[PDB]
RNA sequence: UCCGCAUGAUUUAUAUGUAUAAAAAUAGAGGUAGGCUACUCUCCUGUAUCGUAGAAGAUGGGCGAUGGUUGAUGAAACGGAAGUGUUUUAUUGACUUGUCCAUGAAAUUCCAAUCUUGUGCGGAAUCGAAUCCAUUGCAUACGACUUUA
RNA sequence: GCGAAACCACAGCCUGGGGAACGGGCCAGGCAAAAUCAGCGGGGCUUGUGGCAGUCAAGCGGCGACAUUGCUUUCCUAUCAUACCGAAGCAGAAUUCGGUAAGCGUUGGACCCACUAAUAGGGACUACUGAUGAAG
RNA sequence: CUGCCGAAGUUUCCCUCAGGAUAGCAGAAACUCAGAUCAGUUUUAUGAGUAUGUAAAAUGAGAGUUUCUAGUGGGCCAUUUUUGGUAAGCAGAACUGGCGAUGCGGGAUGAACCGAACGUGAGGUUAAGGUGCCGGAAUGUACGCUCAUCAGAAGAAAAGGUGUUAGUUCAUCUAGACAGCAGGACGGUGGCCAUGGAAGUCGGAAUCCGCUAAGGAGUGUGUAACAACUCACCUGCCGAAUGAACUAGCCCUGAAAAUGGAUGGCGCUUAAGCGUACUACCCAUACCUCACCGUCUGGGUU
RNA sequence: GUCAGCAUCAGUUUUCGGGGGCGGAAAAAGAAUAAGGGAAGGUGGCUUUCCGGGAGUGUUUAUAGCCCUUGUUGUAAUACGUCCACUGGGGACUGAGGACUGCGGCUUCGUGCCAAGGAUGCUGACAUAAUGGU
């Protein structure tokens, strides 16, 4: 009756409050911003979800929510902003960054390594030797047995009797070229580490001090 | 073609009424009498007045105070539909407020079909304020730099001796 | 609704004369002529920037204007970076065996399946067919059009099917591998 | 014609439409 | 294209009683009907529809929706007429107006002239 | 409006019923009427459907001794003539006559080509269909049905119109010159109040 | 069969000026000069363009241009889709408004050229076939058909 | 060479429609060129899906839709074969179901018994066939 | 031969039968009152429970009779009621008109549909229905809908359509809407019975928790089991409208065969289809003016 | 006799045109010209952007203007409706009746004249034709 795009439906039963879960995640930017003390803004990265439980760990609360939806609801005017020059933080107060509660050095030292993620460089150049497939770059002493993998590659891969095989030498990456998602998607398959999770603590918003550097 | 009345009628004054009230209402008709049995079928079947009891006591055609300038009517309608029952509102814009009637009317007769006898034309309003302005078509139409092709130009002497130009 | 716009950016592809509905692309790499009598729009050409308008569409009408954008982008990049077409050869048990004539725009096909059928294909124009040597067994079709090179891509693969067969078991044939560009 | 029947409906069912168009509506009545 | 219906457009009337007359767009109510008005005198400013006017080459700028007195100080200030009749189409029309109103002896002195005219024949051998 | 002796219409671009509706009226109103690249003349509607319109045409035939059946012409100055034949009262004498009046050929011969060819506005596919709508053409759709001649008369069309464009640029070299010395005169502004 | 006068006329879905050949698109085409062209200009239907002034088109003169223009020609070129012709022509004889003059029309005193036979003209040159009868048998109810004569 | 009679309102092309009986006359079409010779006698139904009871319940104004539970010669295509096609645990072969498809076949002997690729289901004077023939 | 008047089908009963009656109608002859003397009509008042009747204002007409005497005493069609009813039609009465005796215009054509009730003509104007051509009359004006591989000019019918256009009621949206992308889409935990192997995804109940901006004891594919991918859930970039349920108009489908065929034909597709409004035009035996024929009636006429 | 043309009339009619009243919110508009109000689909500018331009940007007539109310020109015109026992043309059909009255108006004070109780006047052509028949 009409030419319009199907929508697919599900059971999962999980949808968002929506703008009760925006008004939620402003409730506890207002709490965070009146937490204790050691005024952190750092959120995430590129890193999994198990960066964040082992950060959320060594804590007594890293939370950010949409980005710049806390900043909104602080307001970005000093006279809407609880604190004191939030005018320059608010320009500062972008991506992924919120307040924590326990710290500086954990955070300058301890950076663990991760899968990496697509836009980046790689840190090497990495390269797919010929014949069976190696999922750790020949470190078994990386089984053939990745029967539905051969499939779900795409790339130079045909199955011989049962083992995949890349009939031509396929390069994963390059160092210095753009993480494509291919490329990305490809290096999951292996232990390619080519990341590494940082943090932000510029300025501090003390309750006292209100000095938020820039450094 | 269509006009304006504003008609005031009120039942027969008696013992039981000896001042009935006023009731005026703005309707459309072609003519004169047409005007006047419209106003008896709407307050007959509103307010429960007969025709008999009752009798017109004014009616005045009016004429469009500013018939130059180009508005933007709103008209809520009643259709009778194959139910009898339905609701309506569509958005003009020209410059006579029966012009936005008359184009109603064959608005209706097109696109669904629609008798005279099936449209009751609840109030015909002036919209203002461009924001609220709800129909796409006239909005975009309200955009500052108007400017569009002769849209289906399609321009006795039977045997033109050579072919028509057909545009610019 | 009065105006319907899509707008396209030219890069440094030479010459997008567009006469008569007629589009004759011409950039480095080469020329193509095209011709867009079937549709019914307005085309603009305003120094870097080429505007399709419709005045006064349907939706019906109205979608065309997206699919003429896209055909005159893909001509575009005909032009700048061309069409490459991978098809990887799959043989089981009978090697296909594949000649190519006429700086390869015609394909010879045989020992398909034991079938001694001579399978031959003229490829639709400004398309070129050869075979690679970095990965074995695979063809790699060049061209400027990418309708012509990927019709000819269809084309090669749809002359052998298996037949009366299984396609669980016998899943023997060519096959579309990549589809990239020269640059 | 163009159709796989005749669109002019011969005058038997001209006779018979109205008449049975009349027993529906004497239906809806009863 | 060469002809967009615009605001300020002057367009030359087809159909009705003011055929022939020249008058400017003001305003559009819709995609059928426009308001128009011209400076001379016997024409009213009235909405037309879009079948009774063809479009001309000249676009002035007016701001939308003047009134009378400001649409005529503003085409007399651009010069709207003789700029009008600059173009060779004016010039047709007018050929074609004065040539409809040759009476029979004015038909003679045309006949005389142009057979003193075509006698010339004179091509270079 | 008013009449020759004989009208060449040349019916590039016209409606097969639209064109043939106004020959109609023109033949019994007592005028010759030659119809000339009939090849070219439109219907509305996609070329498909017009296909089946005319195949079903193919299916009437007399069941028996079909030499009685109907005959289907493909040519099509044939089909043109079916239309108008249909719209003139042809099982009388004065219906005959009009047939008679009218000449219908695919291309221009050369009786013919040396003539003017007006066109009939009332007819005209860029004055009556939509932009977008769909249309067949009747040449087209006679070489799919059995008319065997189409290559040729595009053959010779071909030709007549490179003969014919070298005769209109003489044409105009001469019009040019003699419109050079048709302003050179001076009389032409002293006959120019009469709007000449 | 025409020369040829006719001679009587027969005549016109004649005909009243039997006036006019680009091609293509209509969200476009065309024209100008200069070196693929930047740029200028044209369109908006033929109410146009060409011819058109006279005892149904008379008889003269002057002025001005080498023209227009026709009847008849003695020839060249081109046109095959149905070539129904186009053009080059030189020629002759006209006609000769481009412009200005003189003669004549009238009591027709309020409206009502082309077309061919025709029939013959007194002068030219022209000298075929088919069937029946007969035959054949490749054909055949009879016609017809295939042969011969 | 001799030479009837029956019969005769008038006539004789076809498709559809004309309340019926739709016809040879009417209407709308297809069309339509003298005179004849010899054969042949021709003349808006309907379908592929049962009945009782309860439960929902889109909803409307108590019903309530599907679902659930209880028991008992020519023509048509709606294609058998041949052509192609899509699916199936379709390995090959063989086969099943379905789609396009009526070009082309659908047999021989007393429900049977074989052949076969298969032996699928159905509707129903003029014309016809040859032969002369006058004429622009 | 022409002219004039002109019914009836059902009544009034009666019958053994067909019938008559009897009316009615059409008439034929005689005689009242210039009247409330009537009416296939309305109105007012009046009682009883808009209609009812009686009585009286409107309205048109000259209104009564007693007497004798021809022809008819069917049926069909449709409306309104109307009880029994069923797949479904069907039956039953009462009433109404029309038709029989009726031609004419229109609907292609037609016993009943739409107009119109007929002497011979002229002119003018219309009804119904029409104005592309056949065909007399606008290839008119204006606003919309519709594209159909067989569009269009109450029976299947209820339903279906990623056809189109309008509306109705709800949703998010520069705290970045929809989509598109990059990334996360977790850790107790391979929760518990169930088993060769079941790790959320062969299978039975919950289906809980820490981080939250989010990770469902899990949406599917899949693996022997794994693993992996996708969603459902969030975030980064991206810049503005977008999604859901309904109703309607048009179109498509909603089975129907067996020589070739019909909106009447040709054809038509910003109609020559569908709907509306507006003008102009076309013509009947109809209406109007005049002439003529006839009948009837009225006035005058030594 | 036959048939044509015009004129002035009468009857019926059809079709354009002009002028003048009168009516409505005493049309509504509008123009011109004084107040006040409001703003935009935001102009000058306006600042910021970007390739003299583009784009915005937020504003209140400035280097465009618009809308609303009131006054005024005004008591404007126009439009429509309606009426004129006001008026100018074009066209078609008809010409029944056959002294005399009458009804009128002009007259012209006797008389008459007249478009007033139904067509006459002027002219031409044709006669072996033209009409009218079969």
């Amino acid at each position: 009756p009409k030419s319009r795009r199907s929508k697919v439906l599900t059971l999962a039963q999980t949808e968002k409050k929506g703008h009760e879960g925006k008004a939620a995640l402003f409730s506890g930017v207002q709490q965070s911003l009146d937490s204790f003390d050691y005024m952190w803004i750092f959120d995430v990265t590129n890193m999994r979800n198990t960066y964040l439980k082992r950060i959320r760990d060594d804590w007594k609360r890293i939370f950010m929510g949409k980005t710049k939806v806390m900043a909104k609801a602080l307001g970005h005017t000093p006279e809407e902003e609880h604190a004191e020059n939030v005018s320059k933080l608010t320009k500062l107060l972008h991506g992924a960054v919120g307040l924590l509660f326990t710290v500086i050095g954990y955070f300058e030292s301890f950076v663990q390594n991760d899968f990496a993620r697509a836009g980046a460089v790689a840190p090497f150049t990495h390269v797919i030797p010929a014949g069976p497939v190696y999922s750790r770059a020949g470190q078994i002493p990386l089984t053939h047995t990745l029967e539905p993998q051969v499939r779900q590659l795409g790339m130079p891969t045909v199955l011989k009797n049962g083992v995949v095989t890349l009939l031509a030498d396929f390069p994963l990456c390059t160092e210095g070229q753009q993480l494509d998602s291919r490329q990305t998607r490809l290096l999951k398959l292996f232990g390619i580490t080519a990341a590494e999770f940082k943090v932000g603590l510029l300025g501090y918003y003390s309750k006292k001090g209100a000095s938020v550097e820039f450094l | 073609a269509l006009k304006e009345y504003q008609v005031v009628g009120r039942k027969v004054p008696t013992e039981h009424e000896p001042v009935p009230k006023l009731f005026r209402m703005r309707l459309f008709a072609p003519n004169e009498s047409v005007a006047k049995s419209r106003y008896w079928y709407f307050l007959k079947m509103i307010n429960k007045v007969k025709k008999a009891t009752g009798e017109i006591v004014a009616i005045n055609e009016i004429s469009e105070p500013k018939p130059l300038k180009a508005k933007v009517f709103g008209i809520w309608i009643r259709y009778d539909s194959r139910s009898g029952t339905h609701n309506m509102y569509k958005e003009f814009r020209d410059t006579t407020r029966v012009g936005a009637v008359e184009a109603m009317y064959a608005d209706m007769a097109a696109r669904h079909r629609a008798r005279f006898r099936s449209i009751r034309i609840l109030k015909v309003v002036e919209v203002e304020k461009k924001e609220d302005v709800r129909r796409n078509y006239v909005k975009q139409l309200l955009n500052p730099h108007l400017k569009f092709p002769l849209p289906h130009r399609r321009t006795k002497k039977v045997f033109a001796p050579h072919r028509p130009s057909t545009f610019y | 609704d009065i105006y319907k716009d899509e707008t396209l950016t030219i890069p440094k592809g030479v010459t997008v004369d567009i006469k008569a509905r007629n589009v004759t692309v011409t950039g480095p790499r080469g020329t193509l002529k095209q011709n867009l009598r079937h549709v019914d729009i307005e085309m603009k050409k305003q120094g870097n920037t080429i505007k399709f308008i419709v005045w006064h569409g349907s939706r019906k009408h109205n979608a065309c204007i997206r699919s003429v954008y896209s055909i005159i982008n893909n001509m575009i990049i005909g032009v700048t970076q061309g069409f490459r077409y991978k098809m990887r050869l799959v043989y089981a048990h009978f090697p296909i065996n594949i000649n190519l004539t006429e700086n390869g725009t015609v394909v010879e096909i045989r020992n398909f399946l034991g079938e001694r059928i001579t399978r031959v294909i003229k490829c639709l124009p400004g398309v070129t067919v050869s075979i690679s040597s970095a990965v074995k067994d695979e063809i790699i079709l060049e061209g400027n059009s990418l309708e012509n090179v990927s019709q000819s891509a269809a084309n090669i693969k749809q002359i052998c099917n298996v037949r009366n067969k299984d396609i669980r078991k016998f899943l023997d044939g060519i096959y579309v591998s990549e589809r990239g560009n020269i640059e | 014609s163009l159709k796989k029947k005749s669109k002019r409906r011969t005058t038997r069912l001209r006779s018979r439409i109205e008449k049975k168009a009349a027993e529906s509506k004497r239906k809806q009545k009863r | 294209f060469k002809r967009y219906v615009e605001v300020g457009r002057v367009v030359l009337v087809t159909k009705g009683e003011y055929t022939g007359k020249l008058a400017v767009i003001v305003d559009i109510v819709d995609h059928k009907r426009a308001l128009i008005d011209s400076p001379c005198s016997e024409f009213p400013r009235q909405v037309i529809r879009y079948g009774s006017v063809v479009l001309t080459h000249i676009v002035m700028k007016l701001p939308r929706g003047a009134r009378s007195g400001i649409v005529a100080k503003k085409w007399k200030a651009q010069d709207v007429c003789n700029k009008w009749a600059s173009s060779a189409w004016a010039k047709k029309l007018e050929a074609k107006k004065v040539r409809s109103q040759l009476n029979d002896f004015d038909r003679f002195a045309v006949m005389r002239l142009k057979k003193q005219r075509r006698e010339q024949v004179n091509v270079a051998v | 409006s008013e009449f020759q002796k004989v009208v060449v219409i040349d019916a590039k671009g016209h409606l097969l019923g639209r064109l043939a509706s106004v020959v109609a009226k023109q033949l019994l109103g007592g005028q010759k009427v030659v119809v000339v690249r009939c090849e070219e003349l439109n219907i509305s509607g996609h070329f498909f459907r017009n296909k089946l319109k005319y195949l079903a045409y193919l299916r009437k035939a007399c069941r028996y001794n079909p030499s009685r059946g109907a005959f289907h012409f493909r040519a099509p100055s044939r089909i043109f003539q079916k239309a108008v034949r249909g719209m003139l009262p042809h099982k009388t004498a004065r219906g005959q006559a009009a047939l008679e009046h009218l000449q219908a050929v695919e291309g221009i011969p050369p009786p013919f080509d040396k003539q003017k060819r007006v066109v009939v506005p009332a007819a005209l596919r860029v004055l009556r269909l939509k932009p977008g709508r769909k249309y067949c053409t009747v040449g087209r759709l006679s070489s799919e049905v059995g008319w065997k001649y189409n290559d040729i008369v595009a053959k010779l069309e071909e030709r007549r119109k490179v003969k014919s464009a070298a005769f209109y640029q003489a044409k105009l070299a001469k019009q040019k010159k003699i419109a050079s010395a048709k302003e050179a005169s001076p009389v032409n502004q002293k006959l120019s109040q009469f709007g000449y």
